[PDB]
């Protein structure tokens, strides 16, 4: 049946152009459906960007009118989204979609989506700092100033999982990401048990163990 | 019952082709081991009767077997036959303008199997939500399948049904004639 | 542009109960007796999936516990009985006029009893201060509902604009949330003040809780 698949770069520099491809399989783009681009911002808001018809006519959201262009390649059964420029506000997940023109036109088909990050940062490994403190005590590790996502955190090489909370990363004004992972623990064991965080950042080949002791 | 106006009507048969034509009709049949209908164009579908004066092979014709129904200007003719198909009483004739031929609708398959529903009103290959129905069947039909193409897309002959019609409550969103 | 307002933004729900989400359009969406409004479900890491088309038609393959109603400017999605698979985001969409628009989204969350957070404060490590920045972290562990206020205080001066929050998703076993807030200061600014305090506001506390340390 009909399948859509987006493709393109996951990272583009500010003020440069953007080109996205949607490959359509199981149906020719020259009949039946209108082929749309829709993006979802980090805060989950959806914005319809535009479509191209099965006859090759495009229609665009006014919010993008002067920077957007939707084209197609009928011999490869693909259509394309172009942004003449992007800023850091255009970081979002970009989906291709379709609706059958002779219906109430719901978006029946979607691609898997492709993440696009607009940043001028270079790949950078993180710094790992300890978060140190009766009853139950909390400790953790601050994984700071790295790019791009993601990082992985474990505790005691995975032997400590209960009570672990690793938070989503936050984007700092520097353009680099930071996050924290925390775990709650018996205070009585603060002397007797070793507590170590393991941070992996593969784009920078970072493998760091950090012991978290109270001081 | 009105007869169709025959002033612009014509019929002609030569080596491997026969054509019944009008201002808005074009019904073409051919010989491959058998004479049978192959393509048909309708600018406008009408309700008159095709006069037998302008009809080839008009003897011994079963109304149940004329692909284009008699009440819709279907020539009463053995050139209006297709093995494995009976009269298309409930085809998508409401389309007004349509092309009928024998080929697969875009993105769909058709298999001959008795593990299929019986014939019924013709169905569009896309549901009311726009989802494409990929797999289709026929109990006793012949391939390539009877296909209609119109403004709202592609439709199949009465004999051709969704292979998985009993699944996912498909019947609730089917687009029918 | 037809503006769709979804309500509520987040809905807490018990398994087996009835859930109703509303979407209100700024102008009529009807067209020749058909309401051009659709409902979608979205799971994390997945594209939205069509639940209801033309605002009362259940898409083929969608469970019978979903239903839609309404006309004109007011529409409702109905789920009964709610199951675990229905904990997800829900969107409305209009196709009456271009540009097509979506509602802001509604988060269907699992309901549980009120739980106050456990609050912990972490001073910056000596390692980070050597690097030249200062991060103070406040941790709000295992609370419900989602709403919570974190106010940073530096020598009793209320902070603005220099903090960032991150929240985990609903825990799979106890359905609670955990929250991280990071206060970013320069090393010099950090070393010029003494008292660093984190004030937490939550429905589960009979009074706001402050956790503080002296540098």
């Amino acid at each position: 049946e009909v399948k859509l698949q987006e493709s393109g770069p996951g990272l583009v520099r500010p003020s440069q152009s953007l080109s996205l491809t949607c490959s359509v399989t199981g149906y020719s783009i020259t009949s039946g459906y209108y082929w749309n681009w829709i993006r979802q911002f980090p805060g989950n808001k959806l914005e319809w960007m535009g479509y191209i018809s099965y006859d090759g006519r495009s229609n665009y959201n006014p919010s993008l009118k002067n920077r957007i262009s939707i084209t197609r390649d009928t011999s490869k059964n693909q259509f394309f989204l172009k942004l003449n420029f992007v800023t850091t506000e255009d970081t979002a997940t970009y989906y291709c979609a379709s609706f059958y023109y002779y219906t109430s036109r719901p978006l029946v088909y979607w691609g898997q989506g492709t993440l696009l990050t607009v940043s001028s940062a270079s790949t950078k490994g993180p710094s790992v700092f300890p978060l140190a403190p009766g009853g139950t005590a909390a400790l953790g590790c601050l994984v700071k100033d790295y790019f791009p996502e993601p990082v992985t955190v474990s505790w005691n090489s995975g032997a400590l999982t209960s009570g672990v909370h690793t938070f989503p990363a936050v984007l700092q004004s520097s353009g680099l990401y930071s996050l924290s992972s925390v775990v709650t623990v018996p205070s009585s064991s603060l002397g007797t048990q070793t507590y170590i965080c393991n941070v992996n950042h593969k784009p920078s080949n970072t493998k760091v163990d950090k012991k978290v002791e109270p001081k | 019952d009105v007869f169709c106006d025959s002033k612009l009507m014509s019929a002609a048969i030569k080596d491997n082709r026969a054509v019944h034509a009008d201002m808005g009709y074009w019904i073409e049949s051919a010989l491959n081991d058998t004479w049978k209908i192959e393509k048909a164009s309708f600018i406008e579908v009408k309700s008159c009767h095709w006069p037998k004066s302008h009809t080839l092979w008009s003897n011994g014709v079963l109304e149940s077997e004329m692909i284009i129904p008699k009440n819709f200007a279907g020539p009463v003719s053995q050139h209006n036959y297709r093995p494995g198909y009976h009269t298309q009483t409930a085809g998508p004739w409401h389309l007004g303008s349509l092309e009928m031929d024998f080929d697969f609708c875009e993105g769909t398959t058709v298999v001959v199997t008795e593990d299929c529903g019986n014939r019924g009103p013709s169905l569009r290959t896309t549901t009311a939500s726009g989802k494409l129905i990929t797999e289709w069947c026929c109990r006793s039909c012949t391939l390539p399948p009877l296909r209609y193409r119109g403004e709202d897309g592609c439709w199949y002959g009465m004999e051709i049904r969704p292979l998985k019609e009993k699944e996912e409550n498909l019947v609730n969103s089917l687009v029918t004639a | 542009e037809i503006v769709l307002t979804q309500s509520p933004a987040s809905l807490a729900v018990s398994l087996g109960q009835r859930a109703t989400i509303s979407c209100r359009a700024s102008e009529s969406v009807e067209y020749s007796g058909t309401s051009l409004m659709h409902w979608y479900q979205q799971k994390p890491g997945q594209p939205p999936k069509l639940l209801i088309y033309a605002a009362s038609n259940v898409e083929s393959g969608v469970p019978a516990r979903f239903s839609g109603s309404g006309s004109g400017t007011d529409f409702s999605l109905n789920i009964h009985p709610v199951e675990e698979d229905d904990i997800a985001m829900y969107f409305c969409q209009q196709s009456r006029k271009v540009p097509y628009t979506f509602g802001g989204g509604t988060k269907l969350e699992l309901k549980r009893t009120v739980a106050a957070p456990s609050v912990f404060i972490f001073p910056p490590s000596d390692e980070q201060l050597k690097s030249g920045t200062a991060s103070v972290v406040c941790l709000l562990n295992n609370f419900y509902p989602r709403e919570a206020k974190v106010q940073w205080k530096v020598d009793n001066a209320l902070q603005s604009g220099n903090s960032q929050e991150s929240v985990t998703e609903q825990d799979s076993k106890d359905s609670t949330y955990s929250l991280s807030s990071t206060l970013t200061l320069s090393k010099a600014d950090y070393e010029k003040h003494k008292v660093y305090a984190c004030e937490v506001t939550h429905q589960g506390l009979s009074s706001p809780v402050t956790k503080s340390f002296n540098r």
